[PDB]
């Protein structure tokens, strides 16, 4: 509800953009409305997956948000998209 | 028998006889001129353009004959 | 911009009448998602018109053959009305 | 292998859609607090106490039926209410992923005929209760007749060229009037020598010769080479 | 009343209890309902006109063509009825089969009218206006809705002044005066 | 291409906006002067239908709405 | 809530409204008062609506009123009407129907166009 | 307390997302269906016997003489129907469907309409080589894409729109 | 005076190869292709799952 939709309020509206989150990997074409029923939740790692997909105890930052903010190549390509952006829609 | 109102309806018209069709659920009411049948809740179905006046109005029930004279 | 005469948007019927913050991760989060949003905007709006301009082509390109299929039809039935 | 993914509702019931950057498909598991075959589990927090509840990734390329949900099958017939009769259950790859998209109410009574994954398979049934081990051979349904009582799906992952023969006794056995029937055909294994679509178009009539009508069928080919996913329903009465 | 099984509806195939033969598809209770008509019979006091101007125009149409009082008496009729407003137009006597409806007899009315001018905003508001009283056409107020215009008082369809909708509207557009009374 | 030549049907360079008048650059050609007097022609025909609008008024324009709105 | 009543006034193109109200007395164009009015010479074309009647009529109102457009004599006439219709229409809802065509007759016995303006012209003979 | 501007009231005489696109076929590449190869499974009909019959023809070595292959005629209990309904007058292409080679299917649809039937269960699988020889037919089945139909003509069957006749 | 031609067009094999190459990534976008199985661990299928969607072919 409107109590944690502050909280959830941005990343449901980015995974509705996971269109051009990377330039790598073009999901296929939806329009994913917000639906009315959903939940969060982390995966957590089989204990034979070790060295190979865990992520680490400081790494693990406690929000997607906050992960996607974590890599700055990623947001270098953000930078870089966007000041190409604004000096052409300037 | 128990106070139940199924429908109660003033048609500002003179109205001489009336009677039920086959249940509650329908009945003729014979108006100034044209004789008009009326659902259970007291909306109307049929302005009769025949029975170009009527006095009198009955049922048969086991032929389904609405008669006026 | 549309620009209109007080003289006539002073004189008009009345249906048709024209009519706290955070400073810090929080401001930045949000234009990150702002940055994210014009990302996407721009380039479904590229991709949209992309395909507009394709059916541009497949129109053109349907259109002038079933101009010619269309004679060849009208010539068949033609020659059918003219050996009777 | 850390990170947080949103869950949705499937078209189905009792299946989820995991929502990340990639999006996974999931279950909602019976056993809690485990992994039984070596997936990945998402763990959500319902807030009253707060419970701690987990979610079973359910990998299609490990399970044809998850390689039938997610190249898209029109209905199926396991529900969250059903009986699933399970033909052919080698391990606890895809009859965990049935047995808790059926939940805590109803059966999943999985056969197998072979020893060795049977015994791994009762050491998997003894953690979750909605599920019946067989070790019989599924072509003799009289000496299990004693402990099946008319279920309302069957799934068919038997890989054995004698498969119609298979799922008509077992159907005409214990599936009920207007009961659901998912079939997965190997075509290397029912004969190598004609092509697919031949022997599952040879499948496909003797399936409307007994008399269960096919509405659909897929051929998951992203997932799977050569194989089909028929859905039918027993009709027994009016096949026309 | 049932929906009935499928041998019932078979061996009963012609019963309706809703819409018999003749109430040929209940185009009175349905244009009254589209033009908000008050009171009974008045689709059929409508009618009994355009079949007698259909049943007259037949019979101008019988008598010859050359004849003074017949081409008098279909010019005669065709300007009456466009100065009821009933027509648009001054058009062929075909028009007197093609065009005129109840439909058009009722479009004349006053409600739908002030609808059609904008007066009010539906005709159920402006049979509520009219019957509190609110409008006149020239000098007299109108109290029943039945009052159909000609063509001529298209014009001063009006409400009377201190009619406190007149008043709101005008403090509205704020050039209320209020020396005039209203 | 029928029977044609790629120098035939090759290329003709637009000339630039002049560097004498430079002050008031970007001089404009046929495509930017459609692209202008399309623009122009939406602009007076929604004008001159407002006109039209305004002068057919009708000020016994009444609705519910005119309490909120002053 | 208080009583007021707004009137028009309209010479060639000046507009005058007239915001009358219950008060104390002070009659204020654009603000200014009354005796503060240009080009000082038809400061009586002014004062003629409350010098005819009396200012004891004047006693409980205020009169506010904003003009607009035209010239000097046309914003004098304009002003003159509004401050005129404005009293008799005040006295018409307000206060004694009999005070208000006693103000009609004496504002028409000395001229109407202080009451009604004279709109319709020209003539093509 | 009585409201205004009232209607006798009579009756209103109105007011009382999972998409399917079928895939294209694992048999199929643009055109060519890399998946029929011998021996073939050959859908026949009726005026495919009647015309069979009179041009004289056989069918199982008219179709191996054709296709220089094993082929498997192959009758729909729903067009058997069809060459039932015929009459009489076509005795011949019964007891001559009516054969130990010629495997026939079994349908399920209601009613006897042959040409429904087959298009429905060639387009479902791209396995079988229609055989035929309605026009309609013939069009319905060159629109849809790649499957093989053969027809009889002179006095052998030919083959339409199969890649490795020769 | 000739147009530009082609060095691709200049070997009637390689074009043949290279035209099959397009072909081959011309059906990974009609149908679904297999392609090798499960290539790494399995991560997600990387490109989306839509709900209201069932590419299964019906019968009548
Ligand atoms: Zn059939």
């Amino acid at each position: 509800d409107d109590n944690m939709r502050r909280e959830v309020q941005r990343d449901l509206l980015l995974i509705k953009h996971r269109a051009a989150l990377d330039p790598k990997r073009h999901y296929k074409k939806q329009r994913w409305e917000v639906p009315e029923r959903f939940a969060i939740g982390t995966i957590i790692e089989d204990k034979s997956e070790f060295y190979s997909s865990r992520m680490n105890r400081k790494e693990r930052k406690s929000t997607i948000l906050e992960t996607l903010m974590g890599d700055e190549a990623s947001n270098k390509y953000f930078k870089r998209k966007y000041n190409e952006i604004q000096e052409k829609s300037t | 028998r128990k106070g139940q109102l199924r429908a109660e309806l003033f048609l500002n018209e003179t109205c001489h006889s009336a009677t039920y069709l086959q249940n509650e659920q329908y009945f003729a009411v014979a108006q100034k001129k044209y004789t008009f049948i009326y659902d259970h809740e007291g909306t109307e179905l049929h302005r009769l353009k025949q029975h170009i006046e009527a006095r009198h109005l009955d049922f048969l029930p086991y032929h389904y004959l609405l008669v006026t004279a | 911009g549309l620009k209109v005469p007080k003289a006539v948007q002073k004189e008009l019927p009345f249906k048709s009448q024209i009519h706290v913050v955070l400073g810090g991760d929080e401001k930045k989060a949000r234009s990150f998602i702002q940055k994210v949003l014009t990302i996407s905007k721009a380039k479904d709006s590229k991709r949209k018109e992309q395909k507009a301009s394709q059916r541009k082509e497949r129109l053109k390109k349907l259109a002038k053959m079933e101009e010619e299929k269309s004679q060849r039809d009208k010539e068949k039935k033609k020659e059918y009305f003219a050996q009777n | 292998g850390g990170a947080k993914v949103v869950i949705e509702p499937h078209r189905h019931a009792g299946v989820y859609i995991a929502r990340g950057k990639e999006d996974l498909l999931v279950t909602k598991n019976m056993a809690p607090g485990e992994s039984v075959y070596g997936e990945k589990r998402i763990s959500v927090e319902e807030p009253v106490p707060p419970t701690k509840v987990e979610y079973r990734v359910w990998n299609p390329f490990r399970s044809k039926l998850a390689a039938g949900i997610m190249g898209g099958l029109d209905e199926l017939f396991i529900a969250p209410g059903k009986k699933v009769l399970y033909l052919g259950a080698a391990s606890g790859t895809s009859v965990s992923h049935v047995s808790d998209v059926v939940g805590p109410e109803g059966v999943v009574y999985a056969v197998e005929f072979s020893h060795r994954p049977g015994r791994e398979l009762i050491s998997m049934a003894k953690k979750r209760p909605n599920i019946i081990p067989i070790i019989e051979d599924a072509r003799h349904p009289q000496k299990y007749r004693m402990l099946i009582g008319m279920v309302d799906c069957v799934f068919a992952d038997v890989a054995q060229p004698d498969q119609a023969r298979i799922i008509a006794l077992n159907s005409h056995m214990f599936l009920k009037d207007q009961g659901g029937v998912v079939i997965s055909i190997k075509a290397n294994c029912i004969d190598s020598t004609v092509d697919a679509e031949t022997v599952f178009a040879r499948e496909v009539q003797k399936l409307r010769e007994e008399r269960i009508k096919p509405l659909e069928q897929l051929t998951l080919e992203p997932y799977e080479r050569d194989h089909c996913i028929v859905v039918g329903r027993y009709m027994r009465s009016g096949l026309k | 009343v049932r929906k009935l099984k499928h041998h019932e509806q078979k061996l009963l195939k012609k019963v309706d209890f809703l819409e018999w033969k003749q109430d040929q598809g209940h185009r009175d209770t349905q244009v009254m309902r589209t033009y908000h008509i008050q009171n009974r019979e008045d689709y059929h006091k409508y009618n009994r006109i355009c079949g007698d101007i259909r049943r007259l125009a037949n019979k101008l149409s019988l008598l010859p063509p050359t004849d003074p009082f017949r081409r008098k008496h279909e010019q005669l009729l065709l300007d009456k009825l466009y100065a009821m407003g009933v027509l648009t137009t001054k058009s062929k006597i075909s028009d007197l089969e093609n065009k005129v409806t109840v439909s058009a007899i009722c479009r004349r009315r006053l409600p739908v009218i002030m609808h059609r001018l904008k007066m009010a905003e539906t005709i159920q508001d402006a049979v509520k206006f009219i019957e509190q009283g609110h409008v006149r056409v020239g000098p007299n107020l109108i109290n029943d809705p039945a009052y159909l215009v000609t063509r001529n008082m298209e014009d001063y369809v009006t409400w009377v002044d201190n009619s406190k909708i007149k008043k709101t509207l005008l403090r509205y557009r704020n050039q209320i005066d209020d020396f005039d009374f209203s | 291409a029928k029977l044609v030549h790629d120098v035939q049907k090759k290329q003709h360079r637009e000339r630039s906006q002049l560097t004498s008048r430079s002050r008031y650059g970007f001089l404009e050609k046929h495509k930017d002067y459609v692209k202008r007097a399309q623009d122009f022609h939406r602009k007076q025909s929604t004008l001159k239908v407002l006109r039209e609008k305004a002068k057919e008024r009708n000020p016994d324009e009444y609705y519910h709405a005119m309490h909120s709105r002053k | 809530a208080v009583p007021s009543v707004q009137t028009f006034g309209k010479k060639k193109s000046a507009t005058a409204v007239a915001h009358v109200k219950a008060g104390k007395g002070l009659i204020k164009v654009n603000g200014s008062p009354i005796t503060l009015v240009e080009p000082e010479i038809l400061r009586f074309k002014v004062y003629e609506p409350l010098l005819l009647v009396g200012l004891d009529k004047f006693s409980n109102i205020d009169i506010r009123v904003r003009v607009t457009g035209g010239g000097h004599v046309s914003q004098v006439y304009a002003i003159r009407q509004a401050i005129a219709k404005g009293l008799v229409a005040y006295h018409q809802k307000y206060v004694d129907e009999q005070s208000k065509n006693e103000l009609k007759k004496a504002f028409t016995s000395y001229d109407r166009t202080l009451l009604i303006a004279d709109s319709r012209r020209p003539e093509p003979k | 307390t009585r409201k205004f501007g009232l209607v006798k009231r009579t009756l209103n005489t109105k007011k009382d997302l999972t998409r399917n696109i079928p895939q294209v076929s694992s048999a199929l590449f643009f055109q060519y269906n890399q998946a029929i190869k011998p021996p073939y499974q050959v859908l026949i009909d009726t005026n495919f016997i009647n015309f069979s019959i009179q041009k004289k023809v056989d069918i199982v070595r008219g179709m191996m003489d054709c296709l220089l292959a094993k082929c498997n005629p192959l009758i729909t209990d729903c067009v058997m129907a069809e060459l039932e309904k015929l009459g009489p007058k076509y005795r011949i292409a019964l007891k001559l469907a009516r054969d130990p080679r010629i495997k026939r299917l079994s349908c399920s649809h209601k009613g006897t309409y042959a040409d429904d039937c087959l298009v429905h269960r060639v387009l479902q699988h791209k396995c079988y080589i229609v055989a035929t020889n309605d026009a309609g037919l013939k069009q319905r089945i060159r629109k849809i894409p790649g499957i093989p139909l053969m027809s009889v003509g002179g006095h052998a069957y030919v083959i339409e729109k199969l890649p490795d006749v020769f | 005076l000739t147009p530009k031609r082609n060095k691709d067009n200049r070997n009637s094999r390689v074009k043949k190869r290279k035209k099959y190459q397009k072909a081959q990534k011309k059906l990974k976008s009609v149908r679904a292709v297999y392609s090798g199985g499960q290539s790494g661990v399995y991560e997600g299928e990387k490109t989306g799952i839509k709900k209201g969607l069932t590419r299964s072919v019906k019968f009548k």
